[PDB]
RNA sequence: UUAAAUCCUUUAACGAGGAUCCAUUGGAGGGCAAGUCUGGUGCCAGCAGCCGCGGUAAUUCCAGCUCCAAUAGCGUAUAUU
RNA sequence: GAAACCAAAGUCUUUGGGUUCCGGGGGGAGUAUGGUUGCAAAGCUGAAACUUAAAGGAAUUGACGGAAGGGCACCACCAGGAGUGGAGCCUGCGGCUUAAUUUGCACCCGGCCCGACACGGACAGGAUUGACAGAUUGAUAGCUCUUUCUCGAUUCCGUGGGUGGUGGUGCAUGGCCGUUGUUGGCUGGUUAAUUCCGAUGAACG
């Protein structure tokens, strides 16, 4: 209700200096700056393990062993029954490489490999950008997380110049859709080789949430003894370079294949190629050590009448 | 089907909305 | 060979029927609503209807583990991992590792060149519970995977074969189940599994025929908790004869007096958007009358929803055959 | 007699915990 | 006032079974 | 051509009918040009610079079709006139 | 001039007589802090972070439960009368019961009867139509349950969210009825009776 002019509606009355600045700045730039100095130190140097670089064809037409034989300083070649990866030292840049490789298509090599490297790096085909089995890969890859990569292509020094240029052109508009930016290397001659080696070693390093958290390791030598050859079981003995975190015997061991397992001992032997030309101290029992049970340990009527007249 | 582009496009308009 | 594609005709047709009605069925004629339907019932407003957490847990649950409060212990061992020192081997050294009972296997396969990776777990993380995981549908395959079928997780440097469980995304108590999972949105797959901390990715993978496996679902894992209830939503549909003034005759929903007796005291709806309750029923057919908020059309169908938690299958594999490479289809 | 809201008045509660882990 | 139970076909009181015999409570000031 | 090249220009040869040798980016309630079309969701999911739309007949949400504006360009954020 | 109004609040888009103070959407907020004056209370100067699509001015009514005067009424009342509401009978709405207790004959319980398109089958080896009998049935009935007799392409089984058909319904639509004066002109049976039934036209205004 809107009240007329009867009712009575009296009207209202209407009554720091640029010297601590740059002090400020500064300060702050050497705290960042020594944060990422610490970062980048703790990584591929003297007192760290080495870079492990997962290089990866994306192609059919890609010679991996090529390419394998441009990347190798001093090499030591540990092998495979099938496969090759090699210890990489270049003492004139002071770093430490573990070059390992797969082929695409294979799913749990290339996820197992790519979830303990550091660096992985992409070899295309000048041509086209990857097969679809290198598709498959990449999907694999970026679903399960990807580690600081760099894209490196292999066969531009074999078409005429005008056709390297026009295809390296044809080549970043193609594989654009899906890095869209990153620079590509060429892997022809040794100092290309030299290049990306330095390429590698200078950059930032995506951090993966999941691994960085829990220890691990990637085997470098594996030996057996069985307790009873009849039972097929035996103290299995891994050797290789503890990458996360520290490690202790009172938390289980899982491999990736073959579940959880009760480490006993844990010896420090020599480190087998150092940078820079048996021990063990822990207590097994079982005070704190968890165990392997993944299951809870505790178990008047006629016959003629109807239900009606019933 | 495809969709005349360029000069084609505005002669159809052209021809859509002041010659019928 | 043709029995597998005359199934695959069968799984196409019912994403397509489920796709076009949600989850709707056709009630049986000899078997009764009232034994079919037992453990079903029905929610009033879904999301706000109260569902106990704790009514009929299975022999299954029996078997798993609980976190009162999940956050918080998480929050607790990653403080105590970044922050407590434990004494042991750091990083960089190159240490040599005995453990204890191994199998023979794993030696051969290191030896013919296939890569060997460990890793040392967190507390708690050995023990069985269940994992939500969300899950969004790969564009490159769009075959149809039904709601517990067996499946390949790698959740968090674990692989395993698992029979999932199909959910919607949303931040209710109550999840309605999706019977397919569809190549739109974000899913959530719960399982019985491993406990993994987050953040961990996942992916999805089934296993084709010759031995190739084809990526079926990438996403995260959400979180380890059996406390989240995946209802089963079931949608009867019912015809009417003929309107009255707020009253109408449903025909071809039940065929016996008894069932429209059962479900009486849960209210249905309209796919028109009419809201109605059964008022009596009318024949020994399974006919009945119920009265409605508005006088509907003839063309309108009346439906019916009932709930039913659904666990997971104890299907738990860590055993994943190893995959021949993979290669056009 | 029963309906379906009556029989869910017989569900116990109280049987199948799983093993709680404390904080 | 005893809205619920008065009959919307007829007029007089009708019963319920949930809740028990017709009636009306209003409160004073 | 040029230091030698590349590109442009000049010329042989091949090179177009779905001329698939396939033009995009934003929109269609008003401001402001262009749909009260159809299917889905039902104050949800969302849109919306602003006013506002969505709570079972959505001209505004998600889509199909159609239409509009600029066009090898067109949206968005910010500074500024 | 926004108008209430103003001889100034006029001499203003035809915009410049001189000069002082002072405002810039609403709040935060005359608040914090700093300065200054004061015995004190406090006075003077005075923010930002943040928040919001309004806040406000001028007059004008129109709805707006309602409020004050009257008029009328035994479906309003005073004075009454007959009463119902008390009991029984039956009748309507509710409610309760059941198969329905139809309705402001859907159905109870049974038995009957019967669309094309495409594709895959059977199809003259015969697809199919018509049945003597006996009975199932609540009764019969080839529309049924056994027994083979006949007509033979007039075919008959299933599946699709794609049309769809004695489909239903609304619009336009061609013909056609009715709707908007005057004068003439007996073979038959049957009953009291030229009785009953039974065959049986023209002009003028």
């Amino acid at each position: 209700h809107r009240p007329g002019p009867l009712k009575q509606q009296n009207k209202a009355h209407k009554g720091l200096s640029r010297v601590d600045q740059r002090h400020r700045a500064s300060q702050l730039r050497k705290q960042k700056k020594e944060a990422v100095l610490a970062e980048k130190r703790q990584l591929g140097g003297k007192d760290g393990p080495p870079h492990q670089v997962l290089v990866v064809p994306l192609h059919s037409r890609i010679s991996l062993p090529e390419a394998m034989q441009l990347l190798q300083g001093t090499v030591h070649l540990n092998e495979l029954g099938n496969t090759q990866n090699f210890m990489l030292l270049c003492p004139r840049l002071k770093h430490r490489w573990f070059f390992t490789s797969a082929r695409p298509g294979d799913l749990h090599v290339v996820l197992d490999m790519a979830k303990v490297a550091d660096t992985i790096l992409f070899l295309l085909d000048p041509l086209e950008g990857w097969d679809s089995t290198g598709d498959y890969c990449l999907s694999c890859l970026f679903a399960q997380g990807l580690p600081t990569y760099t894209l490196a292509v292999q066969g531009i020094s074999g078409l005429p110049l005008k056709k390297q240029i026009d295809t390296r052109k044809k080549l970043s508009k193609a594989v654009e859709k899906r890095f869209p930016h990153d620079k590509l290397l060429l892997l022809d001659t040794q100092q290309e080789a030299g290049m990306l080696l330095r390429q590698l070693a200078n950059q930032k390093q995506q951090h993966l949430a999941f691994r960085d958290r829990r220890a691990y390791l990637f085997a470098h030598a594996v030996d057996f003894v069985p307790s009873e050859e009849n039972n097929l079981v035996g103290t299995l003995k891994i050797s290789g370079y503890v990458r996360g975190q520290t490690l202790n015997v009172n938390r289980l061991l899982h491999i990736v294949g073959y579940g959880d397992f009760q480490m006993k001992q844990i010896d420090a032997p020599g480190d087998p190629f150092p940078l820079n030309p048996k021990v063990l101290m822990k207590a097994d029992p079982g005070r704190q050590e968890s165990l392997q049970a993944e299951v809870i340990p505790d178990p008047k009527v006629p016959k003629g009448t109807s239900s009606y007249q019933a | 089907k495809k969709k005349k582009t360029g000069r084609a496009k505005r002669r159809m308009q052209y021809n859509r909305r002041f010659v019928n | 060979d043709e029995e597998a594609e005359a199934k695959m005709l069968e799984k196409y047709k019912q994403e397509r029927l489920e796709e076009m009605f949600p989850d709707e069925v056709d009630t049986p004629r000899d078997v009764a609503a009232r034994i079919r339907f037992q453990k079903y019932r029905g929610l009033k407003s879904f999301r706000t209807s109260p569902w106990d957490p704790k009514e009929n847990l299975p022999q299954d649950y029996a078997r798993i583990f609980q976190f009162q409060n999940f956050t918080n212990t998480r929050k607790s061992i990653f403080k105590e991992v970044e922050e407590k020192e434990v004494e042991g081997a750091e990083v960089g050294w190159y240490v040599t590792l005995h453990v204890s009972e191994v199998p023979v296997s794993v030696v051969e396969c290191f030896r013919q060149g296939t890569p060997l990776i460990a890793f040392s777990l967190l507390p708690h993380e050995q023990k069985m519970s269940v994992l939500n995981m969300v899950v969004r549908r790969d564009p490159g395959n769009t075959e149809p995977v039904k709601a517990k079928e067996e499946l390949i997780f790698h959740c968090g440097f674990r692989r395993f074969r698992a029979s999932p469980l199909f959910s919607q995304h949303t931040a209710a108590d109550k999840h309605k189940l999706q019977r397919f999972l569809t190549a739109d949105m974000a899913l959530v797959a719960t399982v019985y599994a491993p406990i993994t901390f987050p953040p961990a990715s996942v992916l999805l993978f089934k296993q084709k025929s010759n031995g190739m496996h084809s990526l079926i679902a990438t996403g995260h894992l959400m979180s380890v908790d059996p406390d989240r209830m995946v209802i089963k939503r079931v949608v009867l549909s019912g015809h009417p004869f003929k309107i009255f003034t707020k009253m109408a005759v449903v025909r071809y929903m039940f065929f016996n007096r008894e069932d429209v007796l059962w479900f009486k005291p849960v209210e249905l709806r309209t796919k028109w958007g009419r809201r109605g309750h059964i008022k009596e029923p009318l024949g020994t057919h399974g006919h009945m009358k119920c009265s409605f908020d508005g006088k509907l059309k003839s063309q309108d169908t009346v439906l019916m929803n009932l709930y039913k938690r659904v666990f997971p299958k104890w299907t738990y594999d860590p055993y994943v055959p190893e995959p021949v490479p993979w290669l056009k289809s | 007699k029963w309906d379906c809201e009556s029989i869910c008045s017989t569900y116990s509660n109280l049987y199948n915990h799983p093993q709680l882990i404390k904080y | 006032p005893g809205a619920e139970y008065k009959a919307k076909k007829a007029k007089g009181d009708v019963k319920k079974k949930g809740r028990p015999d017709p009636y009306a409570y209003i409160p004073l000031n």
